[PDB]
C-alpha cells in the first residue's frame, strides 16, 4: 500500500513540475543558468533592459531554466514583473498582436483584482505603476522572409522605453544571426546563449543521478532507491549503466531517455518488482523494440506469401529498370514468368498456381499503402497549408491513369530483401537476380 | 529592496553628424523659408545616425520656429516596420493633419484633395518623416509614388523626409516617373571610423572615466563624487574596440554594446572576488567581447554531436570525395555507412559497435536497414540548420546536404 | 474532391428541409426538424468522375451509419459495362457497395 | 491515481502503455501522447476499450475524418469540451462562447482559457483527456499542423484546475519520423499477425452470424433434431478458418477484407448446408468448393459496340503502341503507358483497315466512344476537342482489343 506513495513520488520528479524548493538543475546547466538568471535579476530586480536568444536542438531544456527562474522569482518579487509568451507555430504574423493584448489584460486584472499600440501599451504601465518580460519560442519562425515587424519592434524598445523592457527568443537553428535582417540585427543586443550540451559520460551519469534519487523521507523506502540507483550507475557492468552508454553514442537528447524510463517506473508494481526489474532492465529492450516494429523490416515481417513474392518480382523490374521505375503489367508479366520456371524445374508426371489478375488487384492495394512502393514522382505529405492547397487544387496524371499503367517506385531494393527475407522461404532463392 | 548600482553603472547606463546636420538644415530651411514643397530623401546602413540625424534638424526646425526665423509647421514621423497594413498610412496622415477618422480609401483621396486644392493661406506647413520607406513598398508601390508625387504640387506647402536603405533605389526598383520626381535632393550617411567611435564612448564618458566613488563596503552601491573608489577605462581597450567594430560594421550601437558587455565584465569582475583602489576596465574585458562576436559555436558544437551524428558527416563527406558531389542520396549514405563498418569489421569491437547500431545491443532485435536514431540525428542536424534535405516521400532517392561550409566539417571531423 | 462534395449534400440537404454544411446535419436531423432522414444520392455520370474523390466520398458518408435515424440509396449512371468502375475504383469500395445492390438495364434496344 | 486496466488480447504492452502516460493527476501525464499503427489494428478499438473501464477519467472522442479540414477540428475541440464539461460538473454558473468563433488556434486557447477560468472555482486539479483518431487521416493536411497541437498546452496558464492532455493516433511512420525529435511518448501497433487474425475473427464475428435468418431458415427446413448452440459455434467457426485459409495470400492479414469477403459467402456456403452436411464440414467444404475456387469479390460480349466503332477502337490502339516510323511502311511497348497521337493519324488508320470517306457517323462514333471514355484525352475540365492543343490516348487494354479484332476478324496479331 505504501509504495504506491514513492511509485507516485519518482514519477512527479521526473515529469519535473516539481515545486522550486524540490527542483533540480544539472550541473553541466548551471554555466548557462546562471548567465540567464543574472540578465533575468538584473531586469526584474535591478530594472534593466535586455535581450536574449537561447541556442539548442530541441529538448534541449532550453524553456525549463526559464520557468524555473519565473517560478522562483515569483515568490520575492510577485507584483513587479510581466511575463508575455508567444509561439511560433500557433501565432502568426497576425495573431501575436492579439494574444499580447489579451496576455496584457490578463495579467493586468490578477495584478488589481502597431505605431501607437506599444505606445499605449507603455502609457499604461505607466499610468498603473513591474516588467515586461517577453519570451519567443521558434525565433526562426518570426525571423523569415516575411517582414519581421514584431522583433523589430520589440529589439527597439529595448533602449527607448519608459518600463523596464526584456525579451528572450528560444530557436534551435544555429544562423539566428543571419535569420535576423540586418536592421533587426543591429538593434538585438546579441548575448547568444547555447545551451550546454551533454559532452561526456560523467555528465549524463550525473544528470541521471540527479534526476531519479529523491531527497526527503516521503516513503521508508527512499534511502533503498537512493543507494540501489547509485550501486546501479556505479558499477560499469550495470544493464542500466550500459543502456545509458548506449543512449550516450547514440543520440545525447536526454529527454528522450526520460521518456524511455518513465514506462519503467510506471509499470512498476511492488518495490520487489522494481529493484528486480530495474536491476535486469531488460523492459527497454522490448520497449525500444517496440520503437523499430513499425520500420520497414517489421512491415515486411508481416506480409503474406503471394505478396511477398509479388514484392520481389517488382523489385527485380526496379533493378532491371534504367530509371528503377516498374508498373503493374510487368510486375505481374515477371510473377507469372517466375511461377512457371518453378513449375518447369517440377518435373512433370506420367499419365503451383498463378493468381488471376483480377485478384492480383488486392495484393496490389496492399502494398501500395504499407509504402512499400510509391508513385514516380510522390511528394507526400507536403509542409505546409499553402502547398497543400495547391496540391489538392491541382490533378495528377498518376491517379487519372488506370491501375495497370500507374509507375511506381520501390523502397526496399533487392538486395535489403536478400538481407532481411529468411532462407527458408520458397521464393528466396528469386531474391537474386 | 533599494535599487543597488556598482560603480560600473554609471558606465553602462552612458556631435558626429554636424555635416550632414547642416546639409539636412540648408535644405529644410530653404524650402520652408520659401513656403514651398519638395521631397527628401536619406539612405543609409543601419546604426550610423540617420534617423538621430533628422530628428535634431526637425528639433532645431521647431526651434527656428519658436524664434519666429520660419513659420510654424506640424510633424508626422512613420515608421514602415511599425504598420499593421501598408493601407494604415493613409489613414494615419489624415488623422493627424486633420483629426478625422475615415477609412484608408477616403484619406487618400482626402490627402491628394487637400494638398492639390485647398489654398496655400488655408493651410499649416507639413512636415512627414517617413522611417523605413523601403519597407512600405507594394505590388503598385502607390506609398513610394503618392507621398512624392504631392510634393510636387505648389499648393501642398508640404515637405516629405523619406529614410531607405540605398540612395539608388529608385533607379534600382521605381519607375522613370518616381525618379524624376524624387530627383537630385539625397543624402547618404557613411558608417562611422574608429577614432570617431572611440570618441563618442570618450564623449559618453566625459564626467566618468578616472572619476572618484562612494562604495558601500556592504553592499556595493557607489555614489559618484562607505569608501573612496576610483573607476577607469583602458584607453587602448577602447582602440581595440573601436578599431574592430570599425572593421565590422558602421553601426554605432555595437560599439556601445561592446563597451557596456565589457563593463558588465568587468562588473562580474567585482562582484566575484568581493562576493556581495582603480577600477580599470582592462583590454581583456573589450576582447572578450570582441570573441564571442566573432567566435562561431557551429564548430564545438560539431565535436560536442553524438557518435552517430560524427559517422553519419564522416561518411557525407566520404561520399563527397568519392563522387565529386555536392549532395548525396540516402540510399548512397545508407549503405556507405555499412561500408565503413566493413571495412573495418575485421576488428573485434567493430561486432560490438555493429550491435549497438543495427540491432541496439539486444538479441530480440533483428536486423534494420537503417542505424538506430537514423531518423532522429537525420531530423537533429536539419533542426539545428547543419543539414538540408529536399521534400519526396521515398526513403533511399531523397536527397542530402551539408549546409555548413565544407572545411569547418573537416576540422570538426579531425578533431574526434 | 470530397470537401466540396460534402459541403453541396448539406447544402441541399438543408435547402430541401427548409423547403419542407457537414455531417453535423446529419447527426443533428431529427433534433431539428423531427422526422427521419432518407437520402438518394444519384450519381448522374460516374465514367467522367475522379475515381479517387468518390471513392474517398462513399467512406466518408460510411461513417453516416452510425446515426440509427439516417438510410442512403446511391444510384449509379453507367454508360459502358459494369465492369468498367471495378477497374478504377478500390477493391474496399467494392466490397462495401456489393453487400446490397441491384442491377438494372435501361437500354432502349432490349431485344428489339 | 490507480487505473484499472483491461485484458485487451495482443495489445498488452500497449495497455500496459495506456495505463501508464494516463492517470488522474495532471502532473503524471504529458503533454502529448502518440499511439501509431497503421489501418486494421486496433488502434481505435483499443483506446475505446481502456477508456470503457475507468469512467471517472474524463475523454473527449473527436475523429477529423468526418472533421473534413482543420477549421472543424479545432471548433468541434471547444464545442464538445464545453459541453463535457456541462455534463460533469452543471451547478457551476457559467457563460456559453459559440464554437463557432473558433477561426484560429489562437482563439481556441483563448476560449479555453476562459472556461477554466469560469471552472476556477474547482477544488482540485483535474485532467481532460481531448481525443483526436487518425490525425493524419485529415483529408486537407500538411506537414505544420501537428506542432501547432504539440505545443499548445504551454500558452494555457498552468494555474488552471482543468488541464487538457492530447492524445492522438496515427497511420502512417512516414508522420513519426518527422517529429521524432521532440522525445513525445509514442506507443505502436504491429500488424497482426495471421494466427492473430484468425483468432480475433472468431472471437468478434462468430455469434452474429450463428444466429442469421439465413440459417433461421435452413435449422427448420432440414429439420435438425440434436442441434445445441455449441454445435452451431464450431460450424460457424469452421466458416473463417476455411475463408482465411483460403484467401490469406490474397486479403493479406486484414480483418476488413475477410469480414466482407464472409460476410458475401455466408448464405451462399449455408445454402449447401443439409442433413449430412453438418457434423461434416469436410463434406461442406467439398460441396461449397466454387466459393473458395473464387474471390467472387468482383461486383457482377462484355463491350457490345457498332462495327465502326469496333474499328475505330482498333485504329487507336494501333495509333497508341505503333511507332510513328512505321506508319509510312507497314500500312502502304505494350507494358508501358500508351503513347498519345493525333485524329490525323486514327483517320487515316481507320481508313486503311476497316473492309468509309468521311460521313458524320465515324466522327459520331468517335465522340461516343470519348463519352463512354474508352479512349482518352490531354485534359480534365472545359473539354475544348477542336482547340489543336488536345492529344488522344487509347484507355482499352489489349484484352479486349483482341476480342474486338476477333469480334471483326481482324489481324492486330500479325501488326506486332
Ligand atoms: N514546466 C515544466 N515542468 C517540467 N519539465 C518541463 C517543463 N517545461 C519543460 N520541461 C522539460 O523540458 C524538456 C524539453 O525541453 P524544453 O521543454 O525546455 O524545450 P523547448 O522549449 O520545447 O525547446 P525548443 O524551443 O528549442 O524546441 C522535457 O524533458 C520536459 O520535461
Ligand atoms: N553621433 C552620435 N552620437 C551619439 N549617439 C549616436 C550618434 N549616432 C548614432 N547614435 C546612437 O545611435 C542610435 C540609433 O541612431 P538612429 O536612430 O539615427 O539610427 P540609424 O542610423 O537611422 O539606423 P537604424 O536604421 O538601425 O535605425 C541613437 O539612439 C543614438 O543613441
Ligand atoms: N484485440 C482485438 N480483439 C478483437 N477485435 C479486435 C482487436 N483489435 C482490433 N479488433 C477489431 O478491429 C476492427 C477494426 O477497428 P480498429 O480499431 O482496428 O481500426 P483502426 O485501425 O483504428 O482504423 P482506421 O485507421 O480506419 O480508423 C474492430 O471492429 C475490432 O473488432
Amino acid at each position: 500500500p505504501g509504495f504506491g506513495s514513492l511509485q507516485r513520488r519518482l514519477l512527479q520528479q521526473l515529469y519535473g513540475t516539481l515545486p522550486t524548493d524540490e527542483k533540480i538543475i544539472f550541473t553541466y546547466l548551471q554555466d548557462c543558468q546562471q548567465e540567464i538568471d543574472r540578465i533575468i535579476k538584473q531586469s526584474i530586480i535591478q530594472k534593466e533592459s535586455h535581450s536574449v536568444i537561447l541556442v539548442g536542438p530541441r529538448q534541449s531544456y532550453k524553456t525549463y531554466l526559464l520557468d524555473y527562474e519565473l517560478s522562483l522569482l515569483q515568490q520575492s518579487y510577485k507584483e513587479q514583473f510581466i511575463t508575455i509568451r508567444l509561439n511560433g507555430f500557433i501565432h502568426s504574423e497576425q495573431t501575436a498582436i492579439n494574444g499580447i493584448a489579451t496576455q496584457l489584460e490578463q495579467q493586468l486584472q490578477k495584478i488589481h483584482g502597431l505605431t501607437e499600440v506599444f505606445e499605449k501599451i507603455l502609457l499604461l504601465l505607466d499610468s498603473t505603476t513591474i516588467t515586461v518580460v517577453f519570451i519567443f519560442d521558434e525565433i526562426d519562425t518570426f525571423a523569415g522572409p516575411v517582414r519581421q515587424t514584431l522583433l523589430y519592434n520589440l529589439f527597439d524598445m529595448v533602449e527607448h522605453s519608459r518600463v523596464p523592457v526584456c525579451i528572450f527568443g528560444c530557436t534551435t537553428k544555429l544562423n539566428i544571426l543571419e535569420y535576423l535582417e540586418k536592421r533587426v540585427k543591429s538593434r538585438f543586443s546579441q548575448r547568444v546563449i547555447y545551451m550546454p550540451q551533454i559532452q561526456n559520460l560523467d555528465d549524463m551519469v550525473d544528470a541521471v543521478r540527479n534526476l531519479l534519487t529523491v531527497r526527503s523521507e516521503i516513503s521508508p523506502w527512499v534511502s533503498q532507491w537512493n543507494e540501489t540507483l547509485e550501486k546501479e550507475l556505479s558499477d560499469p557492468r550495470s544493464n542500466l549503466n550500459r543502456h545509458i552508454r548506449m543512449n550516450f553514442e547514440t543520440f545525447r537528447s536526454l529527454p528522450t531517455l526520460k521518456n524511455s524510463i518513465i514506462p519503467l517506473v510506471a509499470t512498476s508494481k511492488n518495490f520487489g518488482s522494481l529493484c528486480t526489474a530495474i536491476k535486469s532492465c531488460s523492459f527497454l529492450d522490448i520497449y525500444n523494440k517496440n520503437q523499430l516494429s513499425n520500420n520497414l523490416t517489421g512491415r515486411l515481417q508481416s506480409l503474406s506469401d503471394l505478396e511477398l513474392a509479388i514484392l520481389i518480382s517488382a523489385a527485380r523490374v526496379a533493378l532491371r529498370a534504367k530509371d528503377g521505375s516498374f508498373n503493374f503489367n510487368l510486375a505481374y508479366a515477371e510473377y507469372e514468368k517466375m511461377i512457371k520456371a518453378i513449375n518447369s524445374r517440377i518435373p512433370t508426371v506420367a499419365p503451383i498456381k498463378l493468381w488471376l489478375k483480377k485478384d492480383v488487384k488486392n495484393v496490389w492495394e496492399n502494398l501500395v499503402q504499407l509504402d512499400f512502393f510509391t508513385e514516380k514522382s510522390a511528394v507526400g505529405l507536403r509542409d505546409n497549408a499553402t502547398a497543400a492547397f495547391y496540391a489538392s487544387n491541382y490533378q495528377f496524371q498518376g491517379t487519372m491513369i488506370p491501375f495497370d499503367l500507374r509507375s511506381y517506385q520501390m523502397q526496399i531494393i533487392l538486395q535489403e530483401l536478400r538481407r532481411i527475407i529468411p532462407k527458408s522461404n520458397m521464393y528466396y532463392s528469386w531474391t537474386q537476380l | 529592496h533599494q535599487i543597488v548600482e556598482t560603480i560600473f553603472s554609471k558606465v553602462k547606463k552612458q556631435p558626429a553628424r554636424e555635416n550632414e546636420f547642416a546639409s539636412i538644415y540648408l535644405s529644410a530651411y530653404s524650402a520652408i523659408e520659401s513656403d514651398s514643397a519638395t521631397t527628401i530623401y536619406v539612405a543609409g546602413t543601419p546604426g550610423v545616425g540617420k534617423t538621430l540625424t533628422v530628428r535634431e534638424v526637425v528639433k532645431e526646425l521647431l526651434s527656428s520656429s519658436a524664434q519666429r526665423e520660419i513659420p510654424d509647421f506640424l510633424y508626422v514621423e512613420i515608421n514602415g516596420l511599425k504598420m499593421v497594413k501598408p493601407t494604415d498610412c493613409y489613414e494615419t496622415l489624415w488623422n493627424k493633419v486633420s483629426g478625422e477618422r475615415l477609412t484608408w480609401a477616403a484619406s487618400m483621396e482626402s490627402l491628394e484633395f487637400y494638398f492639390k486644392r485647398v489654398p496655400k493661406n488655408k493651410k499649416k506647413t507639413i512636415v512627414v518623416l517617413l522611417d523605413e520607406l523601403d519597407a512600405m513598398v507594394t505590388k503598385s508601390q502607390d506609398i513610394m509614388y503618392n507621398f512624392f508625387n504631392w510634393t510636387t504640387y505648389e499648393n501642398a506647402k508640404l515637405i516629405v523626409i523619406a529614410v531607405a536603405n540605398t540612395m539608388d533605389l529608385p533607379e534600382r526598383q521605381l519607375g522613370n516617373k518616381i525618379t524624376s520626381r524624387i530627383g537630385f535632393t539625397r543624402i547618404m550617411f557613411t558608417g562611422y571610423t574608429h577614432e570617431e567611435l572611440k570618441n563618442i564612448i570618450d564623449l559618453r564618458l566625459k564626467g566618468l572615466n578616472d572619476s572618484f566613488f562612494y562604495v558601500d563596503t556592504k553592499t556595493g552601491n557607489a555614489i559618484l563624487i562607505v569608501r573612496k573608489v576610483r573607476l577607469r577605462m583602458s584607453a587602448d581597450a577602447i582602440e581595440i574596440a573601436s578599431r574592430k567594430v570599425a572593421s565590422v560594421s558602421g553601426d554605432a550601437r555595437r560599439a556601445l554594446k561592446v563597451c557596456k558587455r565589457a563593463a558588465e565584465i568587468a562588473e562580474k569582475h567585482y562582484m566575484a572576488k568581493h562576493g556581495y583602489g582603480v577600477q580599470t576596465v582592462h583590454i581583456t574585458h573589450v576582447m572578450k567581447a570582441l570573441n564571442e562576436t566573432l567566435n562561431s559555436h557551429v564548430i564545438t558544437f560539431m565535436t560536442r554531436l553524438s557518435f552517430t551524428a560524427k559517422l553519419f558527416i564522416y561518411a557525407l563527406l566520404n561520399l563527397m570525395k568519392k563522387n565529386g558531389s555536392q549532395e548525396q542520396e540516402l540510399g548512397d549514405i545508407v549503405d556507405e555507412i555499412k561500408l565503413l563498418i566493413e571495412v573495418n569489421g575485421s576488428n573485434k569491437f567493430v561486432m560490438e559497435i555493429a550491435k549497438t547500431l543495427f540491432q541496439q545491443g539486444s538479441d530480440n532485435i533483428s536486423e534494420q536497414l537503417r542505424i538506430i536514431s537514423w531518423d532522429f540525428v537525420l531530423n537533429q542536424l536539419l533542426d539545428a540548420g547543419i543539414l538540408f534535405k529536399q521534400t519526396m516521400k521515398n526513403d533511399r532517392i531523397c536527397c542530402v546536404k551539408l549546409n555548413i561550409s565544407v572545411e569547418e566539417a573537416k576540422r570538426a571531423m579531425n578533431e574526434d | 474532391n470530397v470537401r466540396m462534395m460534402l459541403r453541396r449534400s448539406m447544402y441541399k440537404l438543408y435547402s430541401a428541409a427548409d423547403a419542407e454544411y457537414d455531417l453535423s446535419l446529419v447527426e443533428n436531423f431529427k433534433r431539428l426538424f423531427g422526422k427521419d432522414l432518407a437520402m438518394v444520392f444519384n450519381f448522374k455520370d460516374v465514367d467522367s468522375i475522379n475515381f479517387n474523390t468518390l471513392d474517398n466520398f462513399i467512406i466518408l458518408l460510411k461513417s453516416a451509419f452510425k446515426y440509427d435515424h439516417v438510410k442512403i440509396s446511391l444510384i449509379f449512371n453507367i454508360n459502358t459495362n459494369l465492369s468498367n468502375i471495378e477497374k478504377n475504383l478500390r477493391q474496399s469500395t467494392i466490397r462495401l457497395l456489393k453487400r446490397n445492390y441491384h442491377k438494372l438495364d435501361v437500354s432502349s434496344n432490349k431485344g428489339f | 491515481m490507480n487505473v484499472t486496466t483491461p485484458e485487451v488480447a495482443f495489445r498488452e504492452y500497449q495497455t500496459n502503455c495506456l495505463a501508464s502516460y494516463i492517470s488522474a493527476d495532471p502532473d503524471i501525464t504529458p503533454s502529448n501522447l502518440i499511439l501509431q499503427g497503421y489501418s486494421g489494428t486496433g488502434k481505435t478499438y483499443t483506446l475505446k476499450k481502456y477508456f470503457n473501464a475507468n469512467p471517472n477519467l474524463h475523454a473527449v472522442w473527436l475523429e477529423p475524418v468526418e472533421l473534413v479540414s482543420w477549421k472543424p477540428l479545432l471548433q468541434a475541440i471547444a464545442r464538445t469540451v464545453q459541453y463535457k464539461l456541462k455534463t460533469l460538473y452543471p451547478n457551476i454558473p457559467t457563460t456559453d462562447y459559440d464554437p463557432l468563433q473558433v477561426e484560429e488556434p489562437f482563439l481556441l486557447v483563448k476560449t479555453l482559457h476562459n472556461i477554466f477560468v469560469q471552472y476556477e472555482s474547482l477544488q482540485e486539479k483535474t485532467c481532460l483527456f481531448l481525443i483526436l483518431d487518425g490525425f493524419d487521416s485529415l483529408q486537407d493536411l500538411d506537414a505544420a499542423l501537428f506542432n501547432k497541437y504539440i505545443k499548445l498546452n504551454e500558452l494555457l496558464p498552468k494555474d488552471s484546475k482543468i488541464n487538457i492532455k492530447f492524445i492522438y493516433t496515427m497511420l502512417e511512420t512516414s508522420f513519426l519520423q518527422r517529429y521524432s525529435t521532440h522525445c513525445i511518448p509514442t506507443v505502436m501497433f504491429p500488424r497482426y499477425n495471421v494466427d492473430e487474425v484468425s483468432t480475433i475473427l472468431v472471437m468478434s464475428r462468430c455469434g452474429e452470424l450463428m444466429e442469421d435468418s439465413c440459417l433461421r431458415k435452413r435449422i427448420i427446413e432440414e429439420q435438425i433434431t440434436d442441434c445445441t448452440d455449441d454445435q452451431f459455434q464450431n460450424v460457424a467457426a469452421n466458416f473463417i478458418h476455411l475463408i482465411v485459409q483460403a484467401f490469406h495470400s490474397y486479403t493479406g492479414n486484414d480483418i476488413f477484407a475477410l469480414n466482407d469477403l464472409i460476410d458475401f459467402k455466408w448464405p451462399k456456403y449455408v445454402s449447401r448446408i443439409t442433413k449430412e452436411n453438418i457434423f461434416e464440414p469436410l463434406a461442406l467444404y467439398k460441396s461449397a468448393i466454387k466459393l473458395f475456387l473464387s474471390t467472387d469479390d468482383n461486383l457482377s460480349q462484355t463491350y457490345d459496340l457498332s462495327i465502326i466503332s469496333k474499328y475505330l477502337l482498333i485504329a487507336s490502339y494501333i495509333c497508341s503502341y505503333l511507332e510513328p516510323r512505321y506508319d509510312a511502311s507497314i500500312f502502304s511497348p505494350r507494358y508501358l503507358q500508351p503513347s498519345l497521337f493525333a485524329i490525323e493519324r486514327l483517320l487515316a488508320i481507320f481508313q486503311a483497315i476497316f473492309p468509309m470517306k468521311a460521313n458524320i457517323e465515324v466522327f459520331q462514333n468517335l465522340s461516343e466512344l470519348h463519352t463512354l471514355k474508352l479512349i482518352a484525352t490531354t485534359m480534365n475540365k472545359n473539354i475544348d476537342y477542336l482547340s489543336p492543343k488536345v492529344r488522344w490516348k487509347v484507355n482499352v487494354p489489349w484484352e479486349i482489343i483482341k476480342e474486338i479484332s476477333e469480334s471483326v476478324h481482324f489481324n492486330i496479331s500479325d501488326y506486332f
